[PDB]
């Protein structure tokens, strides 16, 4: 009963969140990748400096 | 998400600060290279002058 009731609520809460937050995840996660390139260039410039 | 944008821009400011000082050091070197390269050119011309001068005397 719980598994049914709760997981149905979970799946609705998840898919409602996911719709709003998968977009914001991509927004947040594609921004993280920018740090990984902003760092890697930083070192080569410091090294070359 | 807003915090991550403040964190990102800070890195790229340092990318410029490094960029400027790196090009600035190379900029100073360039003048030195051109200063001496002329002086070496002056030396070689004078070198070649003696080389033939000493011959034409003898």
């Amino acid at each position: 009963t719980s598994m049914k009731i709760q997981f149905k609520t979970a799946m609705p809460p998840t898919e409602v969140l996911l719709e709003s937050i998968q977009s914001k995840v991509e927004s947040i996660e594609q921004l993280q990748r920018k740090l990984q390139h902003v760092q890697p260039l930083e070192q080569q410039n410091n090294e070359m400096c | 998400d807003s915090y991550l944008k403040h964190q990102e821009i800070v890195l790229d400011t340092l990318l410029p600060q490094t960029v400027s000082n790196q090009w600035r050091i190379n900029n100073d070197y360039i003048r030195q290279t051109c200063t001496i390269v002329e002086e070496m050119n002056i030396q070689q011309r004078k070198q070649i002058n003696d080389l033939e001068i000493y011959r034409k005397r003898l």
